[PDB]
């Protein structure tokens, strides 16, 4: 099990849009990225999942 | 400055985050998950009524 805290959105930073991909990578035997989860940032404090 | 005391009978131990930490968290306003080192504590004064 592994916890991330994203910081707050940045319009400089994240750009545009507020809403992120996570993707895997190595894994397998795909080297490539797999989109394993998709989150909503939130611009008043951080996120953790 | 975070401790976990443990008493049973006479014997009681203090053991805080200094020296029996597993995981020490970010710094930071927002939730601060704590967990601790599996603690192994002998319980032999015990008064069994």
């Amino acid at each position: 099990f592994a916890n991330f805290v994203l910081p707050k959105y940045d319009p400089a930073e994240h750009g545009d849009e507020r809403w992120f991909k996570i993707h895997i990578g190595n894994v397998g035997g795909n080297t490539g990225r797999q989109p394993y989860y998709s989150g909503m940032l939130s611009d008043t404090s951080e996120t953790s999942m | 400055d975070i401790k976990i005391t443990v008493m049973a009978g006479s014997k009681t131990h203090t053991f805080t985050a200094s020296d029996h930490i597993a995981s020490l968290p970010a710094n930071s306003f927002d939730a601060m998950p704590y967990t601790f080192k599996p603690l192994e504590i002998d319980a032999s004064s015990l008064a069994f009524t």
